């Protein structure tokens, strides 16, 4: 794992030491090639966990993430390239180290073996993205979406601290792979329910519930594009990634104590599909629809099925990678029009006929289209939950069917009809943001011919 | 026969002779009760260094 962490680490000098006219390129890269790195854990032949250190592990759940976060990184650099290219050195290299330290602190994060190492670089995450909202945002109220973005995690991940170290002292090793062999059954008390609520919470709020949502559409509103990019990518498979490792020492009382959750998640995918039906702004529909794609992930986490987690792992990857696509193609009519209002720019398709194509073939990754790992995974998480309960169909229906409206809406409404005529400032295209969208579709297309490797623990 | 004593001779230790035998416990002392079982040993490093949460060494 060090031979990922360090060259990630050595970014940061590259960053600061490269001259101004080479930053860019050196720093993308170079965290190209650490990507490429990364690559090397998938050589999973036994079913054996790699453990390469006393505190790093790796695992077929953690493998995924890592390898999305480590190709994610350069996609963010790309992405932040065009709107920092009127601004001071010091602050572009300051902006590149704020990502390139989130890409180290979320591979550690993945990788650590250890609940409260993962607790520590969890807030660790917590912290740079705060900085580039608030720092970096365009808007007003970027404040306002950091200081809820930062409170509403904090206000969940305390419990979770007082978890970690009750469980520390009680069984002596908080270590994951000792919890999950000397697990023991909680006698179905008062304590254990709270126990329960203090060790989910956490991760309840970092990906996002019906309730505690609200701090994402603010945010990923008020973020530049390489905040969104992140947040929408990772940090809610992060909250994910927490629920299915903290899961397995709640073994006898998640079965009833996992009930008012799968019916917030069900009936809060209806409601903020809903929401994305009329919404008035891009980013916000885009938000609401990766609460809607997460809700699914906290239902079938809660319900604790093979196939529900088979599912959760690769809706995981593919929300990951198609909201970052959608993120960006928003972005890029944001860096066009400098306004996010979505009924404003209207027939894009026929001056931008290829990101037109990048436009379509997002809003079909982001419907379940079948030659995906977006069906695959929502279509196991249906089957699932269908399993847990058959009268869950009709809430999934309604969502499938609100899903393929909202996305329908978007592509009709952005990029067919009339061309609004006066917007002269219609640039022709970028090849750098082509790349952006190419390098988002094309892993879509290679997961889908082979979806084994994002096939999580269960099977 | 007597001689008055001089200016110092009055007020000095004397080292009287008796047969009275020596009180071996005086101010009636209790038992006095034994201290703690001091460890000896050798100063061997710590087991698997500081065991504090995820730090190896
Ligand atoms: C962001 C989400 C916020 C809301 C949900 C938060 C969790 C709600 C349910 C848990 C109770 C509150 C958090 C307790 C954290 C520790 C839990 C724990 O260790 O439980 C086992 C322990 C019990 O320890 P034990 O299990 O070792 O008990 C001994 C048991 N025997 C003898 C059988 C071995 O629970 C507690 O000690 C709970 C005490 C809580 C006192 C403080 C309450 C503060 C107010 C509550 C809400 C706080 C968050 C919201 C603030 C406002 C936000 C707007
Ligand atoms: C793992 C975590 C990932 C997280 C995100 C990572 C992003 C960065 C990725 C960097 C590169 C990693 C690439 C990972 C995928 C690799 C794909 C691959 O080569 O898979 C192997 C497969 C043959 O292997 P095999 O063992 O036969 O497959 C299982 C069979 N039991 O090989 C093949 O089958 C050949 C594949 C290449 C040849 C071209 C395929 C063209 C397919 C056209 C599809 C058209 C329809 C698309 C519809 C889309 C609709 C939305
Ligand atoms: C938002 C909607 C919240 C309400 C949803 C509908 C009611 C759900 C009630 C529930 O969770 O019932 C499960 C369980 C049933 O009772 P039982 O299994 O016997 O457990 C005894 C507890 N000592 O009851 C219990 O375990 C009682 C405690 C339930 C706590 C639920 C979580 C806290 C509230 C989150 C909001």
């Amino acid at each position: 794992m060090l031979k990922i962490i360090l060259p990630s680490l050595m970014l940061l000098p590259l960053t600061w030491l490269s001259s101004p006219k080479k930053t860019w390129t050196n720093v993308t890269s170079y965290s190209f090639l650490i990507s490429l790195t990364s690559l090397t854990l998938l050589w999973q032949t036994d079913e054996n966990y790699k453990n390469f250190s006393n505190m790093f592990s790796s695992d077929p759940l953690s493998t995924p993430l890592i390898i999305l976060t480590a190709w994610l990184l350069p996609l963010m650099l790309m992405a932040s390239q065009n709107h920092l290219k009127k601004d001071n050195n010091v602050l572009q290299k300051l902006y590149i180290s704020m990502l390139i330290s989130l890409q180290i602190l979320l591979i550690m994060t993945f990788s650590a073996t250890e609940l409260i190492m993962f607790y520590i670089l969890f807030e660790a995450t917590l912290i740079p993205t705060l900085i580039i909202i608030t720092r970096w945002g365009n808007q007003t109220e970027r404040l306002n979406a950091g200081i809820y973005f930062l409170f509403y995690t904090l206000i969940g991940s305390i419990p979770l601290l007082i978890a970690l170290i009750l469980i520390q002292n009680h069984v002596g090793t908080l270590n994951l792979m000792i919890l999950s062999f000397t697990t023991h059954t909680l006698d179905a008390s008062w304590s254990n329910n709270l126990l329960w609520l203090a060790c989910m919470m956490a991760f309840l709020i970092k990906m996002p519930l019906y309730g505690v949502h609200l701090w994402l559409p603010k945010a990923h509103v008020e973020a530049p594009i390489a905040g969104s990019m992140i947040l929408a990518a990772i940090l809610l498979k992060l909250g994910s990634y927490g629920m299915i490792r903290i899961s397995i020492i709640l073994d006898p009382l998640t079965k009833y104590m996992a009930y008012p959750f799968i019916l917030l998640s069900l009936w809060g995918m209806i409601m903020t599909s809903s929401i994305c039906l009329r919404q008035t702004d891009l980013k916000s529909l885009i938000a609401y629809s990766s609460v809607s794609h997460m809700a699914l992930v906290i239902a079938s986490i809660m319900i604790q099925t093979p196939w529900s987690f088979m599912g959760a792992t690769m809706l995981m990857i593919a929300h990951g990678l198609t909201s970052s696509l959608l993120f960006c193609l928003a972005n890029s009519n944001y860096e066009r029009i400098h306004s996010r209002t979505m009924i404003m720019a209207r027939g894009l398709q026929m001056v931008f006929p290829l990101m037109a194509t990048w436009w379509l073939m997002a809003s079909l990754a982001n419907l379940a289209l079948p030659p995906s790992i977006n069906l695959m995974g929502e279509l196991f998480i249906t089957m699932s939950l269908f399993s847990w309960s058959n009268f869950t169909i009709i809430l999934m229906g309604i969502n499938i069917i609100i899903t393929g409206m909202y996305s329908m809406y978007m592509i009709i409404t952005t990029q067919r009809g009339k061309l609004t005529n006066h917007m002269i400032n219609l640039q022709p295209s970028h090849t750098r943001e082509l790349t952006l969208m190419a390098l988002h579709m094309i892993p879509l297309i290679l997961l889908t011919t082979s979806p084994k490797l994002i096939t999580g623990l269960t099977m | 026969g007597w001689v008055r004593p001089d200016l110092g001779q009055l007020s000095k230790v004397t080292k009287v002779k008796t047969d009275r035998p020596l009180p071996e416990n005086p101010y009636h002392s209790r038992a006095r009760p034994e201290p703690n079982p001091v460890i000896e040993g050798d100063l061997k490093p710590a087991k698997h260094g500081t065991r504090f949460f995820f730090w190896t060494v």
